[PDB]
This record gives structure tokens, sequence and C-alpha cells, in this order.
RNA sequence: UAAGGUGAUAUGAACCGUUAUAACCGGCGAUUUCCGAAUGGGGAAACCCAGUGUGUUUCGACACACUAUCAUUAACUGAAUCCAUAGGUUAAUGAGGCGAACCGGGGGAACUGAAACAUCUAAGUACCCCGAGGAAAAGAAAUCAACCGAGAUUCCCCCAGUAGCGGCGAGCGAACGGGGAGCAGCCCAGAGCCUGAAUCAGUGUGUGUGUUAGUGGAAGCGUCUGGAAAGGCGCGCGAUACAGGGUGACAGCCCCGUACACAAAAAUGCACAUGCUGUGAGCUCGAUGAGUAGGGCGGGACACGUGGUAUCCUGUCUGAAUAUGGGGGGACCAUCCUCCAAGGCUAAAUACUCCUGACUGACCGAUAGUGAACCAGUACCGUGAGGGAAAGGCGAAAAGAAC
RNA sequence: CGAAGGUGUGCUGUGAGGCAUGCUGGAGGUAUCAGAAGUGCGAAUGCUGACAUAAGUAACGAUAAAGCGGGUGAAAAGCCCGCUCGCCGGAAGACCAAGGGUUCCUGUCCAACGUUAAUCGGGGCAGGGUGAGUCGACCCCUAAGGCGAGGCCGAAAGGCG
């Protein structure tokens, strides 16, 4: 039974990585929101 | 954008009312056109995206005067 | 804590 | 601006043995002082295989609140307070009740 | 020019272990700790000057710090770099 | 040990820094690692001394 | 300031200092790795790879600096055609990103209410976007009023659930006028006479005050109970200090504080006087904002849903007079009254608290109060946006139980 | 020479309650008269924590299978050694990539974890271990595709190139 999550570091970084968020303004707002909440992990860091 | 380079006219949102007074959002667009104006001061043609009202404004005033105002506005033509 | 160096080490087949 | 210092002979106002005289050895940042033969604690020191093997029960000194000890006058035969005054440009301590310099 | 002071900081400490001892007595090589960057050229120059010995080649590797479970808390040790330095026929230390 | 070396020329300041880094900083570090160092307070004292010399160099050279 | 110290969990080891450069606190400086607007190029963030210019141990190889984009300005170059322009290079100046609310503008719902529902309401609300400030916006009548008069804007209490609007349903809802807070008026569209002539902005000096370290700061003893008294009993003293906190049970007089009186080498905000720089006083004459006002068509805003609908704004098509002129006074006309649009600047009363200090509470006291009193936005869950806990209490003192 | 709270007892009022006291408790409580409420719980397939029931019941995760001797140990069917037996053998063997991130090796310990015991372990604690001019990454080149100086377009954001 193949499950939904099939890990891949390259796909994870290129999809939800820090640079991916900064590319668009919506991603920048995502980072801004999580800085405000004080989350330790801003994004998925390798 | 659909902005006249002389009068600054830009699209403005509004309503359109039917017989039953139903209101739906619409948008009014300026009558923009691309026109080439001959300028004797610089001896060449300048292309401006101007509305019909703006073209009347250019005729009433001078093309040189309008260009000076555009330059003072700070936007390249 | 987080390790960030998943470099490839392919031993010759 | 500490009224009780390294080398002072003091007396105890309140505690297990009030009225007992002694001399302070050290003062803690938490307003506590250590004196000889005043607050003795029979600590059960565990044995250790290191260089030191104290073993048995050690009679240590337990720190006491600085507020519970007052510097002794040594002339009037009673405890007395401490005040600060400037003399020849230097701040010095003095007693009260016929105050003299320390 | 800060080459002299740089060479005085790349070397951190010698490494002591069974592998270190057998390597020294057999291969005439010393294993020691270096700075995180510590390029091979810098290590080679530092050993030549500070220890006044002749060296043949240097091999470096990076050791990842272990994850330790101290008290109620989880911690990690710092990564460090150790270098194997192969001395020539003439060895001093 | 702060104003003693304030009046020396830049040449000596660089010289004293080099021997501070060379000896009592590298040698002490090797001693401590090997376990032959019992007076570990020298390490911090030497490090602060190196900082003092560097502070003088900056306020001497250039600005 | 100082006889103590080397931050905490957290003891130890090795040491510094004790009359002054131990430590600690404050001002001004120095250092300030890498990522991030990231800005030399690239990139899977904390990584990879460079060019040019300055100086150096074996050529080896090193150290530093510069090198993003955009806008403006200046210089040098420079096409299709002579000139020219576009374009290119160089140097300088400014911007970039982040931040809780408040402010202005550009867009703009639905649920819901109407006991259904389409006009309407919800509502110019939520939300998205842009720009600036410590406030912002607005602001010196082409305004009201009533033919009696007031004279910028803004905010609060009335007028008033009134007049009106409205499938005249649900609902929406003024103004005039009055009482208060605070008050400040100017400049260009231009010439002449007189030319620092007041007021402003930027840089020095001096006084005062405040912030950033601090200093002194009064006065209690004896017996009883008790593990220990600050309690009971008896007799005293201080108070421009019984506000608080701590101390072995409840302290004005044990400690830190408190009222009170003082303190600044250095950096700073505020109110004044005195210098410099730059625009700029006062009088005469003239001028006095045109594709605009207004109109037709379609919409929006004014309580006012096109209705008899004034007034304002605008997409589209037209289009005056210019002071012997024009606007408004709620369809409209005449007479009267009032004002002078089509160019701008302007603090005060007003809105909010991410943050700093003090103080307060018929606010909570660990299932409460912030999600978080315990290193919580953590553990943990989710690919991701995101969601999101539980967990406080020995004793006065570890004296934390030798054997 | 003992507050609140807790736990019993005895009186008392038509009631919700009140009063006195034994033991634990260890430092707070509050008359009377007024004032304000987060003011009273048995139910909402209520919310959170704790603890029952079924119950010492089902189950202990491929029907490839174990037996014995010796060793260590407080304790051995499961750990180590030895001799037999059985199972896989295009795999249930040996290698990688992806993905994990010290699970690798040695010493030591058996609380919890292991669906039982455990001296054993991918468990706890400590120490050790990853060596490249030739492998790979990095690097040079490019596919799909992404970004994109100027530029075109778009109320803003932004789209395309």
């Amino acid at each position: 039974m193949k499950r939904t999550f099939q890990p891949s570091v390259l796909k994870r970084n290129r999809s939800h990585g820090f640079r991916a968020r900064m590319a668009t303004k919506n991603g920048r707002q995502v980072l801004a929101r999580r800085r405000a909440k004080g989350r330790a992990r801003l994004t998925v860091s390798k | 954008s659909r902005v006249c380079q002389v009068t600054g006219k830009r699209p403005v949102t509004g309503n359109n009312r039917s017989h039953a007074l139903n209101a739906t959002k619409r948008r009014f667009l300026p009558n923009l056109h691309s026109h080439r104006f001959w300028v004797e001061s610089e001896k060449r043609f300048v292309t401006l995206r101007v509305s019909a009202k703006g073209m009347r404004v250019i005729d009433k005033k001078g093309i040189d005067t309008v260009l000076a105002e555009l330059r003072a506005r700070g936007e390249k033509y | 804590r987080p390790v960030y160096i998943p470099r490839p080490r392919p031993p010759h087949p | 601006a500490a009224k009780i210092r390294r080398d002072d002979e003091v007396i105890v106002l309140t505690g297990k043995d009030k009225g007992k005289r002694g001399k302070v050895k050290n003062v803690l940042s938490s307003g506590k002082v250590i004196v000889e033969g005043i607050n003795l604690v029979k600590k059960h020191q565990k044995p250790v295989p290191a260089l030191n093997q104290p073993g048995g029960i050690v009679e240590k000194e337990a720190a006491i609140q600085v507020s519970n000890v007052a510097i002794f006058n040594a002339a009037t035969g009673k405890a007395d307070r401490v005040g600060f005054r400037f003399e020849d440009g230097k701040k010095v301590r003095f007693f009260k009740s016929n105050s003299e310099t320390i | 020019m800060i080459r002299e002071e740089r060479l005085l900081k790349v070397l951190r400490a010698p490494h002591v272990s069974e592998k270190a001892s057998t390597a020294m007595e057999k291969s005439n090589t010393i294993v020691l700790k270096v700075a995180k960057d510590a390029t091979k050229a810098e290590i080679k120059a530092a050993v030549q000057k500070l220890f006044e010995v002749e060296v043949e080649v240097v091999n470096t590797l990076v050791v990842k710090g272990k994850v330790k479970r101290h008290g109620q808390r989880i911690g990690r040790r710092s990564d460090w770099k150790k270098a194997y330095v192969t001395l020539k026929e003439g060895q001093n230390l | 040990m702060k104003a003693k070396e304030l009046r020396e020329k830049s040449v000596e300041e660089l010289n004293t820094e080099l021997l501070n880094l060379l000896r009592e900083q590298f040698n002490l570090r090797m001693q401590a690692a090997s376990g032959q160092l019992q007076q570990s307070h020298l390490l911090k004292q030497v490090r602060r001394d190196v900082a003092r010399v560097k502070t003088l160099l900056n306020e001497k050279a250039g600005a």
C-alpha cells in the first residue's frame, strides 16, 4: 500500500523551502506570519 | 495600464442597473488610443496613449506645453 | 540539532 | 554600602542562639553571612573514592540572614546600628547612641 | 598578511585513542584536531612551522557531533575536523 | 597591564601580539588538551591580553 | 560604586581583588563570523563560484577594497540618415526591507435581516492592495443664514429617532441653531520704489530644566509562650519617613526602602539669549487660475433608493461669461441677500500603543488568568498554509538521611 | 496554650443552614450593618483529569522447528560457545540510489522500552569510529521547465516574455 507521503529532500526544499517562500509576496506573508507567532522553524530547513 | 498620459483618466468601477434595479459591478474604461504627435521643437514624432478628451486638450493647448507638463510629472513619454 | 548536509556518497557498484 | 563586612565581630539578635557573639567569615549575595560556632549543622557527608574521604558527620557552619546579626559596639556591651558619614572625602561607618567611628 | 597568526589558530588539539596510537607507531602519522575550515594547505603549513617537522600529505575528515539526552533535555555536540598528517622518515613528536 | 603598552610604537605592538599568540596561547592550548596543564586560569588571562593589544592596534592604525 | 568577585541550571577545579585599573552599574568608543532587502553572479537560506584594483614568506599562494537594480543630476561616448536623437560607460545623491494599532486613497463580499425573496439591509463592514506620519486627513467660503446676522478646519454634548428617505416594508437618518475643547492665518499666477525689513529652516556658543550611574536618610529594650518571635505583658523613642518588600509566627524603631536634602567627566530632548548661512519685510499700480463652470447620456456620494430632486464627483460626447462677470440660497422663474470655483501651504483641540518607567484594581489565583507562572509557541500532529498541549508548591535553613 | 481546609460526634431552626467540640492541619480568618456578583449543578450522546466494569477474559502479529551439553549469572527455553535438526537460496544472500541520521564498534547497567523472562538488544550511560588528484558531489554544458535587465500588458497586487 503506497502511502501519500513519499519523502524527497529536493522536492521538499524546492516546494516549501525558504527561497521558495521569498519568491512570491504570498510566501513572504507566510514567513511574516510565522515570525509574528514566534515559531522556531520558519520553514522546512534541510 | 489603461491610463491616459495627458489627463490621467483611468478606469473607474461602477454599477449597471436593470429595470428591476438589480446592481452588478461594472467598469468604465477611458476612450484611449495610440496616436503619434509631430513636435516641431524636437522635429520628430512622439507616440502617446491618450484619450479622446486628452487629444482635444492637446489641440486646445500646445503639444509643447503638454509635453512640458508630462516631463514635470516625472514619467517618461 | 538539524543536520543540513545530505551529500551523496555512491560506492562504485 | 554594606553595614556588615568581611572582618567584623557581631552578635545574634534572633535565631536558635540569640545573644551569641562571633565573627563573620563571608557574606553571600543573598544577604546571608557565616559565623563561627553559631549555627552548626551535622551534615551527613557521603564517602567518595576521590582524593578526599571525609566520611562520618561533619559539623559545618550554616549561613544566617544578615538582618539577624548586628555589629557589636564592644564598648557599651550591646548590639548597635551602623550609619555612614563622609570624613575627609571617604565614607566610613559609625555606631549610634554616642556614635563613634569604627 | 595574517598568515602567521592564522597558522597559530588552525591547530586546536591532538587526538588520543587506540586508532591514533596504532597509526603513529605503524604509519608514522599524527592525528590532531583542527578548526572547522582548516584547509589542507593551512594544516600542512602549520605543522611544518609550529612543530618544526617535515610532512608528506594531510588527510582531513569532519566528525558530526553526537546527539545526547542530558537530564530532561536533548542536546547536540559541535562538529569538529580531525586531520591525519603523515610525517616523513624523520619524526619528532 | 592596560596603559603600560599604550605608549609603545606599532612595531612593538605587533611583536608582542605575535608572541602572545605564539607562546602562552598555542602552547597553553596543547598543554590543556594533553592534560598537563593544572593552572587553567592562564588560558582566559592570555586571551584577554590578546584582545587588549588588538584594541590598541585599531585605535592606533588608521583612525 | 566597591570588599568582594569569575551569569544561571550547578556544585567543583584553577584564580583575581580588599583603598583602589577585582567585580558590578552608566555615557562615549572598538570588535561585530555566516544567512536574511542581501546588494559581485548563482542557489535547495545560513552554501557554491568569480572579475577588477591595491600590498606581500618557495612561481607556489596569501590580505584588504570594490563590483546589484531602479530614479534624478553631470561628464564622456554614440546608431539606422548630415546634424540630432535613441542607446552605452563612468561619478555623485536618494530609494529598496521590516513593524501591533491608529490615518488617507484604489478595489470590495456573503452570511444575515426583511419571519420567503429580487429593490433594500448587512455595508462601504470583513478582506486584498498602495502611500505617509507621529499623528494623518481636512482647513482659510464661488460657506451658512435670513433679509437680523456669524465668519478656517477638526473633536465632544444637544438639537434628535425630530425633518426626511424607504417593496413608505424591514430599516436608514440629517441640517439649521445652541453649549464646550482649541484658535492662525498666508503664498504664487508681476512689475516698480525701498532692499536682511519681521517671521522661518540648517549649523556654533551660553543659562535653566529633564533623561542615561548614584549618595545620605530618623528612632527598642526586658520578661512569658514557643523550633524560631515581628506575638502577649511592661515601660520608651522617631515621624515633612507606619507607602511597600524581606527577615525562623503579625516589625514605624533588624535589613532594603520610604518622606526629605543632594549628585554628572561624557552624550542627550525641551524653553530662551547671542552669531553665520539660505528664501524672504513695507508701499503704489495691475493681475486674479478654460476644455474649466454648465449641459446631454451612464453611474456613484450626500439621511435623501430618480422621485417634483437641489448640491458634489466622475466614464463618454459637448461647452460659456470672465467681473458693466459668475456661483449659491433644495424643481423652476423674477426680486433681494451672501460669496468669488476651475493653484497651493498651515501647529491646536482628535485616533491608537509593538515598546519604556512609575502607580492603581469590590480583576484572576494554576481546569482560573495570556495558548504559555515550570528554558511554550515548546513537545506533538500535518506535504504544506496551519493547529497546538500537559506540567507550580519539601524545609526557616539541605541541615537532601554518615553508619 | 493552634486560623482556613479536611474528618467525626453532639445540640439547634417549618427550610436552605447555624452553633460547640475530638483528631489531622499548619497560618491565616472575620462579627454586626450595608455594597457589588464569574453567587449555588445530577443530567446538556456537556468539557478536563482520575478511577471502575467486562477480566485476570480475548490476544501475545504468518503453522520455517527445534533438541541437548557446557559457560556466564542472584536467576537461562530465548544471551555466548559446541554438536545435531529445520527454513530461504532470481533470496529470507551480497550491493547501492532515494529516505533515515549514529541505529555502526567497544565497555558497562536492566528502571522504562522489547506484546513473556532477559545476564541479551536497533534500550540507558560513557568512550571510540567516516582519511580520495582518479568514487560521487562541487564544477563546464544543456532538456522539460523556472526566473527574467530593458520591453509589452494590466485598477493596485501583478501577467507574459
